[PDB]
């Protein structure tokens, strides 16, 4: 019986350990994603600051 | 007799008189002079300066007119006197050219002897249409198993070899040029294949190592070598690209077939972003001007299927791309990968666990399809890719798995003995007959009893096997370019006599 | 032909000439100052206007000092007679000894080799590291780069290869220093004297020296690494010998130059570099080659910005070596020292055709098994290291062990250490390999391998632990 | 994102390259496993009778 | 103090506010902003500074001169424009963590990271 019991609670606790690391992995691609425009709007102002001023 | 021929060029020799359109210089830094004159110069075209250095006249301005150079600056005064040529940029082709190391204009490099080639060739011309195209059809062997089973290539298609450094990008298209030794040899003629490499801002030790290469295996009397080096100027770096279409054209537009490697594209774009902000021209994204994009389209628009009313040739362009960190979202490996077909994705991480050539066939794709294999090939890769496929929805139970079904453990028991027949060494190019027999013996079932280990020692003794003892099998399919009913059988007792008494 | 200067901004002197023009690349006395100060020209401007980079500092400059010119770039003085001795980027001796006294002056600007001048036999040049060795083997007349980040060990490496290999060396040596701290000059000066390479006495030393560090003016740290391989160039071409030439830093060389680019009237490129990045830097490099004259070892550190090799100074001279040598903070952090990677480091000459096909499986043998740890590492973490099978378990433990057996304690470390140097032959640097593969080590604990030399040691070791129990 | 090769896709040793909770969580669980595995194999190392009877 | 024998120690507190003092200082000269519009060498402003700390021999006086520059980080990175220009010209470094801090170690000084050249092992002896 008791081999039972831990097979079945190792079958849900590797479950919402998915699902925590899912819901945590959508929230870190929208920061990825606005990060990632970010840095090519910011180095593209030096470039034009650097050519008007010259 | 070396005093004879000395005496004699010189009487051979033109020294006639001539007007020019001449205009001073204004201002030269960086590679960059600025002329005041030359009142009829059309854009892109050749000047020549007064020390010997040539020009072309890339910006048409009110007051004056910017024109790169061909060279090094040191030798430009300001007040010198730049005479006009009267023609744009012109490249010598032919057939002579063939088994030389050439430079981006067309002399000799390899100091054997001047070009003997009677023809000349513009270097921006166009594309042909939508009309004297044909759909691609017959097959371009690459000779790399992994290659040929899974992501083809045609005679007309453009595939992308894109990858990180040091993952073997220029290996991979070093032994296609080797391999296409076994048809231009022969006799039958709509089957040669002409090679073309082009290298962009490389060492020059490296350059001459990698034609030592292809003096060893036989293969450079078919194939011309452009070589724009590091130490060269910035616009040789970009015209070089555009001066070996100019020599695969030659071969397109006389019913021929061709073959081209850009090795490699992404520093052709940096060469030109030089050119650019030298020349004031307005930035974009990563100090890009905004036709970058233009560069390179009608650069590999120019590989094209022609049809029979035309002559049936046919160019062939194999572009070599390096990413940085494996991000192909930048610039330009998201300019390259819009305008080809497919890619082929050698990443480093499979590179070190032994699979080699390290080819990702889970990103690699090609958009021609099945339609530019052989009906040999074609008949049994058509299910080694649907098995491999479902390998790797399960590859991650590898790790840790002895708990799962029996259909689970058969599907990781095909997927590494499938593996072991995809890895080759380096310069080993095979047949296509020879990569059929090794493909048939996996995916019928008749290695899931020999161990993982073994795979590539049985099948280095089964190929020499089959190679003096069953030539006449691998003569009708090579002939035959199909797999038949009779033929089924007769190599079904062949892998099952070898299986046998193997291991020994 | 005298000329005045009209303008002075920065590093960038404009100076107007009459009715001589220099071209570009020369270089102009300026008369008035009590020491000697050379502009170098660098563009044209119109009505007879240069504009020019300075080799010193600016100070004290006023408009209309008369300015003479020289007719020809900067001649440094070269021979056999500037061994042993410091000398400046143009040509003065810095150790106060007195005068170089040599024949022949040589121009700091130059072509490159042609195609049919390259040579193209490889070789293998033995060094004494493990590492280095084993995974990714140096080359006779073959350009060698050493990179990674700040504080990792690039210069105690480089320290090290003239501790082995220049002292069993038959010819000559070169060392050209650019950009890095002036005390380090100068503990190359007392750690050459007193093992006897310089020689203050006599003429029987074998290196010279050429020192622009990070005190000077930005345009002196961009033409002292020119003036380091025309030294280097007489040696290989008017004689015969076999030259080496070390270089640190290089970076110092892409850096200098962009900092003068944007008074000279550039757009500024990606992150920050001139738009000359790629073509400066090809110029150069294609002077140091082994040509069918001579031979030109090479060593050079490469500084890696902020740990990213994705930065478009260090990601431009891959195509210029043959060999690299990746060092890591991340393997540094453990203890093993020298921080080479093992993934991340190649080598042309890694061929069964060239090393042999026993050399070549056990290379191969020992990267499959490091990066198959690299994936295993993943499920530690969350399962455990006890909840893995037995099989697992042993590839583990043969990693560790390959990963601790690398690490050799180097000779001009002694003072951080206390250790003793060691120098692992090549032959037995595949034996010691081969028996920790094959599992003829697995009764040690992972100890016994830290900083030791060859194999044998590694047992003896492992019993002195034992008894203090 | 990972579902086209644009997209950004993990690699294999992520967990220790980022360093953060599981990235030293693994570090002292290698260390505290096999720093008993030094006393086992030292232990066992003393029982050489050659060294005994020299003793 | 350093031509005359005696010894001297000096603190730059900070390195930071002396790079966006000479960057406004040079903005309105009129000059080419470079990286995050600092002007384009930065580097020369601090590595002539820090190179005039010296230790001389006897035949020249025998005193010295000893730096101590501060840098500011902005949230950890140490891997900005500034905080790296300097890293590669001094000689050891201390790096403080203020996630050592509210633990409860003050001074807060990271001892895995905080390295230094020992020069030449001149600790001590009883240390
Ligand atoms: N099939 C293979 N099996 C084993 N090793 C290989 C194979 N193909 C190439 N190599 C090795 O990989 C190394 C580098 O390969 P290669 O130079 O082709 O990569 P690359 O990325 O094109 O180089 P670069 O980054 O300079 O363009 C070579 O030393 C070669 O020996
Ligand atoms: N043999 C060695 N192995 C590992 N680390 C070393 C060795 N020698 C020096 N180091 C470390 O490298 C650091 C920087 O040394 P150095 O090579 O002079 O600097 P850099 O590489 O930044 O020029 C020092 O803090 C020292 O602890
Ligand atoms: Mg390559
Ligand atoms: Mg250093």
């Amino acid at each position: 019986e008791s081999t039972t019991s831990e097979q079945s609670a190792r079958m849900t606790a590797m479950d919402n350990a998915s699902k925590n690391a899912s819901e945590m992995i959508d929230k870190l691609t929208l920061t990825f994603n606005r990060t990632r425009q970010a840095v090519i709007t910011k180095e593209l102002i030096e470039i034009i600051s650097g050519a008007a001023a010259l | 007799e070396v005093s004879s021929i000395l005496e004699e060029r010189i009487l051979g020799a033109d020294t006639s008189v001539d007007l020019e359109e001449t205009g001073r210089v204004l201002s030269i830094g960086d590679g960059i002079a600025r002329v005041h004159g030359l009142r009829n110069v059309q854009a892109e075209e050749m000047v020549e300066f007064s020390s010997g250095l040539k020009g072309m006249s890339l910006n048409l301005e009110p007051d004056n007119v910017g024109v790169v150079v061909f060279g090094n600056d040191k030798l430009i005064k300001e007040g010198d006197i730049v005479k006009r040529t009267g023609a744009i940029v012109d490249v010598p082709v032919g057939e002579e050219l063939l088994g030389r190391v050439v430079d981006a204009l067309g002399n000799a490099i390899d100091g054997k002897g001047p070009i003997g080639s009677k023809t000349r060739r513009r270097v921006g011309l166009k594309a042909p249409g939508i009309i004297p195209r044909i759909s691609v059809r017959e097959p371009m062997q690459t000779g790399i198993k992994a290659v040929d089973s899974l992501v083809p290539i045609g005679r007309g298609q453009r595939e992308l070899i894109i990858g990180d450094r040091q993952t073997g990008k220029t290996s991979i298209a070093i032994d296609t040029i080797i391999n296409q030794k076994r048809f231009n040899d022969g006799t039958d003629e709509k089957k040669k294949l002409y090679c073309i490499y082009v290298a962009i801002g490389q060492k020059r030790s490296t350059v001459a190592q990698l034609v030592k290469r292809l003096t060893d295996a036989d293969a450079m009397k078919y194939t011309i070598v452009v070589s724009a080096t590091a130490s060269d100027a910035a616009p040789l770096q970009y015209l070089a690209p555009y001066s070996g279409c100019s020599m695969g054209e030659y071969f397109r537009d006389n019913g021929k077939h061709a073959l081209i490697i850009y090795d490699d594209l992404s520093k052709q774009a940096v060469a030109y972003r030089q050119m650019s902000l030298l020349l004031r021209r307005p930035p974009g994204r990563e100090a890009y001007p905004g036709d970058v994009f233009y560069l390179h389209s009608r650069l590999l628009e120019r590989a094209a299927k022609m049809n029979d009313a035309f002559g049936g040739g046919s160019l062939t362009a194999l572009p070599v791309i390096e990413t940085q960190a494996g991000d192909v979202s930048a610039y330009i490996p998201t300019n390259v990968i819009s305008i080809t077909d497919g890619q082929i994705f050698l990443e480093t991480e499979l590179f070190y666990k032994g699979i080699r050539p390290a080819i990702n066939v889970g990103l690699s794709v090609s958009r021609v399809g099945s339609a530019a294999q052989t009906r040999a090939m074609k008949q049994v890769a058509g299910t080694m890719k649907l098995e491999l496929a479902q390998y790797r929805e399960v590859a991650a139970f590898a790790q840790f798995g002895s708990d799962l079904d029996a259909a689970t453990q058969q599907l990781l028991s095909r997927g590494v003995r499938l593996t072991e027949l995809l890895k080759q060494g380096q310069y080993a190019p095979m047949a296509i007959e020879e990569q059929v027999a090794v493909i048939y013996a996996g995916v019928r079932g008749y290695l899931d009893k020999l161990e993982p280990s073994k795979i590539t020692k049985f099948e280095n003794a089964f190929l020499s096997h089959v190679i003096s003892q069953h030539q006449a099998l691998l003569g009708k399919i090579r002939a035959d370019g199909k797999i038949s009913e009779e033929t089924d059988a007769k190599l079904k007792e062949i892998v099952t006599n070898f299986l046998a008494g193997f291991e020994a | 032909a005298t000329g005045r200067i009209v303008a002075v901004i920065g590093a960038v002197v404009d100076v107007q000439f009459d009715e001589g023009l220099p071209p570009i690349l020369n270089a102009l006395e300026v008369q008035g100052r009590e020491t000697r100060l050379v502009l170098e020209v660098a563009q044209h401007l119109g009505e007879s206007t240069v504009r020019t980079i300075a080799m010193d500092g600016t100070e004290g400059l006023v408009r209309g000092q008369k300015v003479l010119d020289s007719g020809a770039p900067i001649k440094i003085p070269v021979g056999p007679e500037t061994l042993g001795r410091i000398m400046n980027v143009i040509g003065e001796p810095i150790d106060e000894r007195g005068p170089i006294k040599t024949k022949q002056f040589a121009a700091i600007h130059a072509e490159a080799p042609e195609f049919m001048e390259m040579s193209v036999e490889q070789e293998i040049l033995v060094t004494g590291i493990k590492v280095v060795d084993l995974l990714a083997p140096y080359a006779k007349g073959g350009k060698i780069g050493l990179f990674g980040g700040a504080g990792v060990g690039k210069t105690v490496l480089i320290m090290e290869l003239i501790n082995n290999v220049a002292k069993a060396h038959g010819g000559y040596s070169v060392f050209a220093g650019v950009g890095e701290r002036t005390r380090e000059g100068n503990d190359l000066y007392h750690e050459m004297i007193e093992s006897g390479v310089i020689n203050l006495k006599d003429a029987t030393s074998k290196v010279a020296l050429v020192y622009g560090q990070m005190n000077e003016p930005p345009g002196a740290r961009a033409r002292v690494a020119l003036t380091g391989l025309t030294v280097a160039e007489y040696f290989r071409d008017q004689e015969g010998q076999d030259v080496l030439l070390f270089i640190d830093n290089i970076f110092r060389f892409t850096q200098a130059g962009s900092e003068v680019s944007a008074l000279l009237g550039r757009i500024p490129s990606a992150v920050g570099y001139q738009p000359t990045l790629a073509t400066d830097m090809g110029t150069m490099q294609e002077r140091i080659t082994t040509t069918k004259k001579g031979s030109i070892t090479s060593v050079q550190a490469i500084y890696v910005p902020a740990d990213d090799l994705t930065d478009p100074a260090p990601a431009t001279t891959f195509a210029h070596l043959d060999a690299t040598t990746v060092l890591s903070r991340a393997i540094a952090e453990l203890g093993i020292y020298p921080a080479v990677d093992p993934l991340d480091s190649t080598s042309r000459i890694m061929d069964p055709n060239i090393v042999g096909s026993e050399h070549y499986d056990v290379a191969r043998g020992v990267q499959k098994i490091l990066q198959d740890y690299k994936s295993l590492q993943d499920i530690i973490a969350i399962l455990g290291m006890d909840e893995l099978s037995e099989e697992d378990k042993l590839t583990v433990s043969r990693a560790r062990k390959i990963q601790r057996f690398l690490s050799q304690p180097f000779q001009v470390a002694e003072v951080f250490t206390g250790h003793l140097g060691k120098l692992v032959p090549l032959k037995e640097t595949i034996k010691g390999f081969q028996q920790i593969l094959a599992g003829e080590y697995d009764h040690l604990p992972e100890q016994a391998f830290y900083m030791v030399g060859p194999i044998e040691e590694a047992v003896a070791k492992a019993d002195k632990l034992a008894e203090e129990h | 994102s990972s579902d086209t090769p644009e997209g950004v896709r993990s690699g294999a040793g992520a967990v220790r390259d980022a360093g953060g909770a599981f990235g030293k969580k693994e570090q002292a669980d290698e260390e505290r496993y096999f720093r008993a595995r030094a006393r086992e194999q030292l232990a066992a190392l003393k029982k050489h009778h050659e060294n005994e009877i020299s003793h």
